[PDB]
């Protein structure tokens, strides 16, 4: 909530993003894949001397299709590819002894707790 | 009853994909700037840490949802300069290269129908000082530790993703979703899609102008119906706003204490007697925060199910042609186009509808010479006096020949067989 | 472990240890402190159980998806796009993992593409010929018919196309000859 001062220290490398004012990071004109998300399209990383750099994340390579009205492209060879998919199916089963957790071995606490048995059930 | 004409229909589907990301400063909400209340609250730090863990889990899940729906392909295709698509006009859904935001006309219409609670995420302290505080609802939230975090992808990046998907589909058909994009003329792709619902190619190639006109008219109707609808996307905004304002309003409860104001209690009472009142207030306000976080978790689960459905639709309706009934609209699915909306996605489903039906008498088989003839891929019909074979979804009568049927058995077993002649188109040539 | 750590909270009592309270205090005054502790610890258990319920719902959705994948990718061949991997699905193999499952999806990917000129139909004798199940392509000088996903050129014959109408309606029709592989045998 600062537009670059209500900051703990100013230092240098003061850079303004739509996520706020970023202090302690160098701004570069490249566009890499996102390492640490900062927000509003801005990401950060630790690069090469080593320093924290802040950049705009790239969405991918840009290639244009060669479209015409009398032109088709047919494959001539193939590839057989094997890929893996991981799925969770179950979790740990747990049980709780209500009196053991709340009172331990205190008889007086158990006599007092007898008023709340429905909740433990 | 066999249809004789068709209709090309375009319909819309709206899906929510993400919700607002929020964070809470526990001490700011419960104690404000009271040092004594903070020293008393130091006994409950685990609960505040637990609440913040739950909220950060929700917040990262939202970005994962948006990534899963929109970021399937990592090749940013560009639409060709030459717009020669066989008479189909996609100008209304392709990006306008003159507006600041590179959004299509329909996306611009959609973005003006959902009103976000706050535009921008930089509200400075000097902006609301004095009167403006406690009147404007965002500053009232922010003076009590309640902050809204910005999403990772901006609107422009999502518009880029949708435009890449559109260019891919209209230049390469469905090949770009399985591997490298292979270019193909748009009319030949349309003929393939007609083949995929059981209608021969010549139907498309003969009726091309009518089909193109129907598509353009349907897109125009969509446009004129939007500038005149998005409740599923407005209710998410309303629910998040209402929850934050309810948290702000619940700070006036006594919870069985003398007052709800910490400063009123701290004056007029000494520490040993003020401690019990402050403790009551602390317990009540921790309960309010707990209830808020639980209901946020349940809502996040619902949004996650909706976003999984949207990703499945993007894979199976836009990157291919779906044969499951009513998944990609009403009618025989032809193709789909995605558009981005605030917190969601809109799908434009183009489907095929049979139009004008006529009555015919029919028969299972034909008995020629003690043999039973069955259609290879059609149905036998009669106009009253003569017998033809046609295709099931469009009326195109033809003469029954041997290159047109197949034989199996005699005529003693089929229940409703009829007598007719089979041309056998070889005898004239042999003579 | 968070449930175990939350046992050191006072919840507004003199101490968090029951034995410390029970000594040094008589029953009527110890009852109020014990009651505070009891309320706090019941709340901790309630919060734990609620978050366990929400997590169990998420695991149940994941397991339903895994069962659907087992039915449709391993016990059959799926035609829905990207359900059983990237590419045209051929087959799948399951493997068990601790608390879960791994699927091995074997798919088909088209590799090396070549450019051809194409046409919707062929005009032979005032008739329009369309491919039965292929596409018409040209290497520059000659015209063949092939299959869409693999390049295997063949000569256009009448046992290879089908006729519909004349040549006045199809937008991009081209002129070529159709073999008709019966005339040589009849002669
Ligand atoms: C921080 O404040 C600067 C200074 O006003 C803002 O820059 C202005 O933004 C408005 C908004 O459109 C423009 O009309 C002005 O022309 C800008 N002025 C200058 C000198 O750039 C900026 O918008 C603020 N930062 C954020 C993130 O809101
Ligand atoms: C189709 O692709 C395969 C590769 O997937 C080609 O086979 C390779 O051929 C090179 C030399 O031509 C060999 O060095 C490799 O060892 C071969 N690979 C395998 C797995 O045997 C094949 O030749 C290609 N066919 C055509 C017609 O291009
Ligand atoms: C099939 O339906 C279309 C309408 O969807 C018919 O085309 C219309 O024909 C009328 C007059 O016959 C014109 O006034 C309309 O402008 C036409 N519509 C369009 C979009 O061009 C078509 O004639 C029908 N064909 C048959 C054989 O009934
Ligand atoms: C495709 O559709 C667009 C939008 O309807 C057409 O552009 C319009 O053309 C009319 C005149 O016919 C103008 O009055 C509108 O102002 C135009 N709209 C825009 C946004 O430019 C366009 O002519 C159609 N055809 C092609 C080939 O693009
Ligand atoms: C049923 O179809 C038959 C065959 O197409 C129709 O017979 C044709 O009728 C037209 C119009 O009179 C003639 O020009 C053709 O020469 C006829 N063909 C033959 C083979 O006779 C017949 O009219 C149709 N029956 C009804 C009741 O519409
Ligand atoms: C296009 O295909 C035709 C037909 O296959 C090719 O013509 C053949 O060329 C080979 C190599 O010179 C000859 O051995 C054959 O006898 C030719 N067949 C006929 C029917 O002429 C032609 O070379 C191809 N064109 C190009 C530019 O590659
Ligand atoms: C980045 O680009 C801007 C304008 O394009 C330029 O002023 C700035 O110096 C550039 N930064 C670097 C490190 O080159
Ligand atoms: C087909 O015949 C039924 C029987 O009377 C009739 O109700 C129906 O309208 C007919 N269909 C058409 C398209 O005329
Ligand atoms: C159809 O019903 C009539 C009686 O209405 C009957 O005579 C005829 O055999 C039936 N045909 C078939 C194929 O069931
Ligand atoms: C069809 O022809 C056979 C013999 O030519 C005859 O027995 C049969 O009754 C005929 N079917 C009719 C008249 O419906
Ligand atoms: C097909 O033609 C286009 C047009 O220049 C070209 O860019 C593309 O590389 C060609 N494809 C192949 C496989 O050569
Ligand atoms: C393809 O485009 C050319 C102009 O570039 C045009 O002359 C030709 O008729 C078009 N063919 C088809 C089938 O659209
Ligand atoms: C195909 O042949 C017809 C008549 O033989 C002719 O009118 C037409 O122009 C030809 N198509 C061409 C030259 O593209």
């Amino acid at each position: 909530d600062v537009n670059c001062w209500r900051v703990y220290s100013t230092g240098s490398n003061v850079f303004q993003t739509r996520a706020g004012c970023l202090i302690g990071a160098e701004h570069v004109n490249n566009s890499y894949e996102c390492d640490i998300p900062i927000g509003a399209g801005i990401c950060a990383s630790y690069q090469t001397s080593q320093s924290i750099i802040a950049y705009t994340m790239s969405l991918g390579a840009e290639n244009s299709v060669a479209y015409s009205n009398n032109s088709i492209a047919i494959p001539t060879n193939f590839t057989i590819s094997v890929t893996t998919e991981i799925l969770p199916v179950s979790m740990t089963k747990t049980s709780v002894d209500c009196t053991m957790y709340i009172c331990g071995d205190s008889t007086e606490c158990s006599n007092l707790l007898l008023q709340y048995g429905s909740f433990c059930t | 009853a066999i249809p004789t004409n068709f209709t090309i229909s375009v319909t819309t589907e709206i899906l929510p994909v993400s919700m607002t990301k929020t964070s809470v400063d526990c001490t700011m909400y419960i104690c404000g700037d009271s040092t004594e209340c903070s020293n008393l609250l130091l006994q409950y730090g685990s609960f505040c840490t637990q609440l913040n863990r739950a909220l950060t889990g929700i917040a990262v899940e939202q970005d994962k949802n948006t990534q899963e729906v929109f970021a399937q392909v990592k090749q940013i295709y560009k639409t060709p300069p030459i717009k020669d698509f066989g008479g189909f006009n996609f100008s209304q859904i392709l990006p306008d290269p003159s507006k600041p935001s590179k959004r299509s006309f329909i996306e611009d219409l959609l973005f003006n129908k959902v009103t976000l609670a706050d535009a921008g995420f930089i509200k400075q302290y000097g902006d609301c000082l004095g009167d403006i505080a406690a009147r404007d609802l965002i500053c009232a939230q922010k003076f009590n530790g309640l902050t809204v975090l910005p999403p990772l992808l901006t609107d422009e990046m999502i518009a880029q993703y949708t435009s890449a998907l559109l260019a891919g589909t209209i230049t390469s058909g469905w090949t770009f979703g399985a591997g490298a994009a292979l270019q193909i003329p748009f009319a030949m792709q349309m003929a393939y899609r007609f083949n995929g619902i059981g209608v021969t190619q010549n139907v498309l190639y003969e009726n091309q102008k009518l089909i193109a006109n129907q598509f353009n008219s349907a897109i125009g109707k969509i446009q004129d119906s939007l500038s005149s609808a998005l409740g599923k996307l407005q209710d998410v905004v309303n629910q998040n706003a209402q929850a934050l304002n309810t948290l702000v309003k619940q700070l006036s409860s006594n919870f069985g204490a003398i007052s709800s104001v910490l400063n009123d209690i701290l004056s007029r009472l000494d520490p040993p007697e003020a401690e019990v009142q402050i403790d009551r207030l602390i317990t009540g306000r921790l309960q309010s925060l707990q209830t808020y976080v639980t209901q946020q978790l349940i809502r996040a689960a619902e949004i996650r199910a909706s976003a999984n459905l949207a990703a499945t639709k993007m894979s199976e309706c836009v990157l291919g042609q779906s044969k499951r009934v009513d998944f990609c609209g009403k009618g025989y699915h032809l193709m789909s186009f995605p558009q981005s909306a605030p917190h969601g996605v809109v799908f434009l489903h183009v489907t095929y509808v049979p139009a004008q039906e006529k009555n015919f008498t029919t028969a299972p088989a034909i008995c020629h010479d003690g043999k039973a003839h069955f259609p290879r891929e059609g149905v036998f019909v009669s106009n009253g006096t003569h017998w033809f074979v046609t295709q099931r979804n469009f009326y195109e009568p033809q003469i029954i020949t041997t290159d047109n049927t197949f034989v199996s058995g005699n005529c003693d077993v089929v229940i409703g067989i009829v007598n007719n002649t089979v041309y056998d188109p070889l005898q004239p040539e042999l003579d």
